[PDB]
């Protein structure tokens, strides 16, 4: 039973994560590349520093690792192979978090009321700023609900162990990528 | 209509999923706690002038100490949270999250936060911590660290029986106002 609750909210909030993720892309990032809108100076040409390598990121959940989680859904036990085989995909997350600071201050110090604008224009409950995090904070809750798989899953867990070694180590390199 | 960002802070121990789904939902999980509170907004009225309380929790990050700061700039209001019933939790007031608040966020208001109120009374939670030769948090010592911060207010809530959880986030807009 709390094998399947976490296994549920894994895969519910895996969705709803490239949900947001699509949002962003396709409302902030559509309206700085579509030129359908006029684009202060100061973030001119800059969409790189803001979003950063959030497409890539995007890209792999929306392409793969959602589809793979789905399949290990009637096994949590053994999921965190899931992020073993994909280990290497989630190094983005160090590119993303390097560049965070810098996407932040660019908007600070040079968008004025650009994406407030388009947020109200939009409908969207989500600032700009509440999307960027998002990257942030999915890349630290996945050791989370893998300890929680932990406490309620047999010593057929280390299909476990060594998936949060994984979402243990992406985070402390991107934590120790910042300057 | 103003819109305020409130971001909660503190320990693994104070249960800050839980506050925040047990506040936004009006119901303490109960069956399974959920590791996810997803970026929150919604409209509520405080001194009868309508408000959008914007939420963020920061579960998950409480190892990475250069990640956190990420969620600080452009904040309205912190939550530093505490357990009640975990002592190593309330001294992480003072050695760990208010000085990394205020380095980031000098004049930001802070909130301190005593969670778990409904274990302070509890004789399994009291007699665990008699057994490290520790007791719960009481008020005093919450209102000392509050001063000793910079805290607008000292407030003790359940996410439990909702007992000081709605006039939490009430003082969070109150302290921006
Ligand atoms: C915020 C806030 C208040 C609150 N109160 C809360 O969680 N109370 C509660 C009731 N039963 N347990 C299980 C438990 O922990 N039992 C003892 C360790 C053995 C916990 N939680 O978050």
């Amino acid at each position: 039973r709390k094998k399947e609750f976490i296994m549920a909210e894994l895969l519910q909030t895996e969705k709803a994560y490239v949900r947001d993720l699509h949002e962003c892309l396709e409302t902030y990032l559509w309206e700085m590349t579509s030129g359908v809108e006029e684009i202060p100076p100061g973030i001119l040409n800059k969409e790189h520093i803001i979003f950063g390598n959030i497409q890539e990121i995007y890209d792999f959940h929306n392409n793969i690792f959602l589809k793979e989680l789905e399949k290990y859904e009637q096994l949590p036990e053994d999921v965190g192979h899931c992020f073993v085989t994909w280990a290497d995909k989630f190094q983005m997350y160090v590119t993303y978090c390097k560049n965070k600071p810098d996407s932040n201050q660019l908007i600070l110090e040079h968008a004025g009321t650009f994406f407030d604008e388009i947020q109200q224009r939009h409908g969207l409950a989500n600032s700009i700023s509440s999307y960027l995090i998002k990257p942030v904070q999915r890349v630290t809750k996945y050791q989370l609900l893998l300890k929680e798989l932990l406490t309620c899953c047999e010593e057929g867990k280390g299909e476990l162990k060594d998936g949060l070694e994984v979402m243990l180590s992406v985070p402390k390199k991107a934590n120790d990528a910042m300057h | 209509m103003q819109a305020i960002k409130c971001v909660v802070v503190g320990d693994g121990a104070v249960g800050k999923t839980c506050l925040l789904i047990s506040y936004t939902t009006n119901a303490f999980p109960g069956e399974y706690i959920p590791t996810v509170f997803d970026n929150y907004s919604a409209n509520v009225m405080v001194d009868g002038k309508p408000v959008n309380l914007g939420l963020w929790d920061t579960a998950g990050q409480e190892d990475y100490d250069r990640l956190r700061p990420l969620s600080y700039p452009q904040t309205d209001v912190f939550l530093i949270c505490f357990s009640l019933v975990s002592p190593a939790s309330f001294e992480n007031v003072r050695a760990k999250w208010y000085p990394e608040v205020r380095h980031h966020c000098p004049n930001t208001p802070i909130i301190l936060v005593g969670t778990k109120l409904d274990l302070r009374d509890d004789k399994d939670t009291i007699e665990k911590l008699k057994e490290k030769k520790l007791t719960p948090i009481t008020y005093p010592q919450g209102l000392a660290m509050a001063k000793e911060i910079g805290a607008v207010k000292y407030l003790e809530c359940s996410a439990l029986t909702q007992r000081g959880l709605k006039t939490v986030f009430d003082e969070a807009i109150r302290a921006v106002l």
